[PDB]
């Protein structure tokens, strides 16, 4: 659809989950935005 | 290593090759013996 969906510098109507603490099961929709914790530093629900 | 008495100079900075042993980085992380500790690409828990 590049001739259509592509808008200027970006299209924000389509978003994705970049990081997750575990693997999501098939046929399941998880909208949780909870901050992903890669290391041992506590995230406290915020970036860091 | 970081608690050793003397170090090499910066321009002379020394690289010690260490291999074939076991090490626990979770205790060194919780030992509170360091001023600053940061990892890139691998968390301190994943090291063990």
């Amino acid at each position: 659809s590049n001739n259509l969906d592509s808008k200027v510098g970006g299209n924000y109507n389509y978003r994705y989950r970049l990081f997750r603490k575990s693997n999501l099961k098939p046929f399941e929709r998880d909208i949780s935005t909870e901050i992903y914790q890669a290391g041992s530093t506590p995230c406290n629900g915020v970036q860091g | 290593v970081f608690n050793a008495t003397r170090f090499a100079s910066v321009y002379a900075w020394n690289r010690k090759r260490i291999s074939n042993c076991v090490a626990d980085y979770s205790v060194l992380y919780n030992s509170a013996s360091f001023s600053t500790f940061k990892c890139y690409g691998v968390s301190p828990t994943k090291l063990n």
